[PDB]
């Protein structure tokens, strides 16, 4: 399945993944293409963050959607 | 500050034995009782609240229907309302590892928050941290910077802080166990701004975690907004209110602001993406 990620930067991801995958494997997936830790992002579906322990199939994600990506950097 | 002196000056001039119980009455309509009533004329009374007042909290003072003037009876309830919270400006907290701005600005939003009195008598707290609220205002600049040392030590000795180098000032404010209301976990909302506009009437502290991100002039209901965090990717800011004045504390760098200033920032670093605000604080 085909995801997209925009970032706050302007800046379009798109990712391979599948309706099983967990949010957490979708972040460890965005911290190679991009390099940032899970730990320092979040994921927005819908206005609605998503939950690390829960997959796609839960925020009915599909095909096409496009999730919103806020890096929370440390400071 | 929070034992304070009351006197309430009446136009008319009124009789005693007119007056009734006087209270003071927290946001939730809880009733805090006051001593004797002391006369300075026959129209100026004065008073004070038998048990010490919340900080930072917003109370209101009735004087019930029924107050008599020496012509005629009150038709309507007398009320005024003040706020147990410092006016003197802020102070600073010096950066002293290094990497800690994340738990002074936290520091800085929990102290000028409504629940410093909650957090003060949290036994799970660390103590040393309960020790340098207490005494926020009132510390030398030597007591303090001693105070914060034993404090940052404390603090990252939790399981939620890093025990060295930068943080997020949310993992600080889980070690304060201080309740955060999440935007995104909102039944009637699906943005940060409406979430908050419609939270239950008694929440004072949020947690931005939905989308989009917002400005200060994007934060609903700026009259009682008290504080917030500011993050720029890899730095913490703290912007507290009192008094009517708005201070940027960078560290150990307090500094008045305008309101000027504060429509100015925005809602996330358009470089590295990083949000700003996730903090809001409110009276």
């Amino acid at each position: 399945m085909q995801i997209f990620v925009k970032t706050l930067t302007g800046k379009t991801i798109t990712l391979e993944v599948e309706p099983s995958d967990t949010i957490e494997n979708v972040k460890a997936k965005i911290q190679d293409k991009e390099g940032i830790p899970p730990d320092q992002q979040r994921l927005i579906f819908a206005g609605k963050q998503l939950e690390d322990g829960r997959t796609l199939s839960d925020y009915n994600i599909q095909k096409e959607s496009t999730l919103h990506l806020v890096l929370r950097l440390r400071g | 500050m929070r034992r304070p002196t009351i006197e309430l000056e009446f136009d008319r001039a009124i009789e005693p034995g007119s007056v009734p119980h006087i209270a003071l009455r927290a946001d939730d309509g809880t009733s805090v009782a006051v001593g004797p009533l002391s006369w300075l004329s026959d129209r100026r009374i004065a008073f004070a609240p038998r048990k010490p007042l919340k900080s930072n909290s917003r109370y209101e003072i009735m004087v019930p229907a029924g107050i008599r003037s020496t012509t005629e009876r009150s038709a309507h309830p007398l009320t005024s309302s003040f706020d147990t919270a410092p006016v003197t400006p802020p102070r600073g907290l010096p950066n002293l590892d290094g990497a800690s701005c994340f738990i002074n600005t936290a520091l800085q939003l929990a102290v000028h928050s409504s629940a410093l009195d909650d957090i003060l008598s949290n036994e799970a707290v660390p103590p040393a941290v309960r020790t340098l609220l207490e005494d926020y205002d009132a510390a030398s600049a030597d007591a303090l910077d001693a105070q914060l040392a034993a404090a940052v030590a404390a603090l990252r000795a939790t399981p939620e802080v890093p025990d060295s180098g930068p943080g997020q000032t949310l993992e600080v404010m889980q070690a304060l166990r201080m309740p955060l209301y999440d935007t995104s976990s909102a039944n009637n909302a699906t943005n940060n701004a409406d979430a908050i506009r419609h939270a239950p009437p008694n929440t004072k502290a949020f947690f931005l975690n939905s989308y989009p991100p917002l400005s200060y002039a994007d934060l609903p209901n700026h009259d009682r907004l008290v504080a917030f965090d500011y993050s720029t990717g890899g730095h913490y800011v703290a912007y507290v209110k009192r008094d009517g004045i708005w201070y940027r504390i960078d560290d150990a760098q307090v500094s008045a602001v305008n309101e000027q200033d504060l429509l100015a920032l925005p809602a996330f670093n358009p470089a590295n993406g990083s949000v700003s605000i996730e903090i809001a604080i409110y009276r």
